């Protein structure tokens, strides 16, 4: 359980001086907030697609993502730091890290440590590891942070299928969750997972991955009302403008086939388009709190990797688990899942499949220019409250059929 | 700047005023120096000052 070395990635700057906000954005943060821990976040995230996810600091939830990351990046550097930093705004509600203090004082002494693009390891600080215990919700609120940080896509998602002694008692439960959405399961899960100091008992554990498979089955046309998980499978409400809300259904149609064994996938999204996309972001929070739990397979191979975030420590490698990742762009994804409906026909492609790669299209469109006119602001200012990238990024490409192809053998 | 072909013009070489520019500046290696390197306690925290 306690994995050690806890080695948590902050984020690197786009061609910046400073990490990613300015001074007033972080005191926004700080200041207007409290507690370190994801309750705040998480508030904005829930509300079930219906709030603009638009505002003057935050354009996305992603966004606020990004700088909850960076605001994490900077003020750890303080605190877990060589022999304890911390001013500039921040200075710390008592060394185990209570609360967003600004300054205390007659505390000038620790520094604000101006660190550049660097890992930090959690446990070679002695005040983080006497504090174990509260250490471990944290570490999941890091976790986030490295797995997002890690690259410049859309967050790395991992994904597991346990097949065979699937529990009894899992089943049970879970099926009394059946009509809420992804995202209100996910919260619960988070919740739990932190106010108890993260237990050994894998029930929780394989939950939420099998739920994470289900998902990502589901929307890769590969599960379905008629191809199921033994009855599971993820219903895609509201066929007409792009926002088809997945909500967990149980119907019995077919039991698919069972895979062998141990099925392991890892998935990015290079469109950054994402932002808009809390199914897929939910996903990715998901696959975090399973990292508490378990030693993944030492993270996805710096090939596919920006050359910051190259040889980190005992994170990428080069012949390990899951070498390569699986990469896609939303839309055409959207396309794959029809396609296979359709060759399994489910449906006739005829109304179906057009109107909806039509509403789509569209949201993509309307995505991409609401995106790059947000970016027009950071990428001109001193200040950074989003993802960095570039027109070119948006490109039909980075491997969508691939990861698509692969999901669906992994259900075999 | 101002027509060089015009009137006001003093032609006053005085002692006080005894051309010079830079022809060349000392540059001995002794004189190169001013002085220490600059350094750090290993890479980590204050402590390992030795």
């Amino acid at each position: 359980m306690a994995q050690r070395q806890f080695f948590g990635l902050t984020y690197n700057f786009y061609g910046q001086p400073a990490p990613l906000f300015d001074l007033n954005d972080l005191q926004e943060l700080a200041g207007c907030y409290a507690r370190p821990w994801t309750s705040r976040f998480s508030h904005l995230a829930i509300s079930t697609g219906s709030l603009p996810v638009w505002s003057a600091r935050y354009p996305s939830v992603a966004s606020r993502n990004i700088v909850v990351n960076t605001l994490l990046g900077a003020h750890l550097n303080p605190f877990a730091g060589g022999q304890i930093t911390s001013h500039q705004g921040i200075t710390w509600r008592d060394p185990v890290l209570s609360s967003l203090a600004p300054v205390p004082a007659i505390q000038p002494p620790p520094v604000w440590a101006v660190a550049e693009n660097v890992l930090l390891d959690s446990n070679n600080y002695p005040t983080y590891v006497l504090n174990l215990s509260s250490m471990w919700p944290i570490n999941q609120d890091v976790h986030i942070m490295t797995m997002w940080a890690l690259s410049d896509q859309g967050p790395i998602y991992h994904l597991e299928v346990p097949v065979d002694p699937m529990p009894a008692a899992t089943t049970a439960a879970l099926m009394a969750y059946t009509g809420v959405p992804i995202a209100h399961l996910a919260q619960t899960a988070y919740r739990f997972a932190g106010q108890l100091p993260q237990s050994p008992d894998s029930t929780m554990v394989s939950t939420i991955r099998w739920l994470s498979a289900i998902w990502f089955g589901s929307l890769t046309g590969r599960l379905n009302r008629s191809r199921t998980c033994n009855g599971f499978y993820f219903e895609f409400a509201k066929p007409a403008l792009n926002p088809d809300q997945a909500v967990l259904k149980w119907n019995d149609g077919a039991r698919a086939a069972p895979p062998a064994a141990a099925q392991s996938s890892y998935i990015r999204c290079i469109s950054p388009h994402w932002q808009h996309q809390i199914v897929e972001v939910a996903g990715a929070l998901m696959s975090q709190s399973v990292t508490a739990v378990t030693g993944l397979p030492a993270l996805i191979d710096e090939a596919t990797l920006p050359a910051w975030s190259q040889g980190v420590a005992n994170l990428t490698g080069n012949g390990q688990g899951v070498v390569p990742c699986l990469d896609y762009n939303p839309v055409p994804m959207a396309a794959a899942r029809h396609l296979q409906w359709r060759q399994d026909g489910l449906i006739t492609a005829a109304q179906e499949a057009q109107l909806n790669n039509d509403y789509t299209a569209y949201a993509l469109t309307i995505e991409r220019h609401l995106t790059a006119m947000l970016v027009a602001n950071p990428i001109a200012a001193g200040r950074m409250p989003i993802q960095p990238f570039n027109a070119a990024d948006f490109g039909q490409a980075g491997q969508t059929a691939a990861a698509v192809a692969l999901a669906q053998a992994m259900f075999v | 700047t101002y027509n060089i072909t015009g009137d006001g013009n003093s032609f006053t070489p005085t002692s006080d005023m005894t051309s010079t520019a830079a022809p060349a500046i000392d540059l001995k290696p002794g004189v190169l120096n001013p002085t220490g390197k600059l350094w750090r306690p290993v890479g980590t925290s204050v402590a390992t000052i030795d």
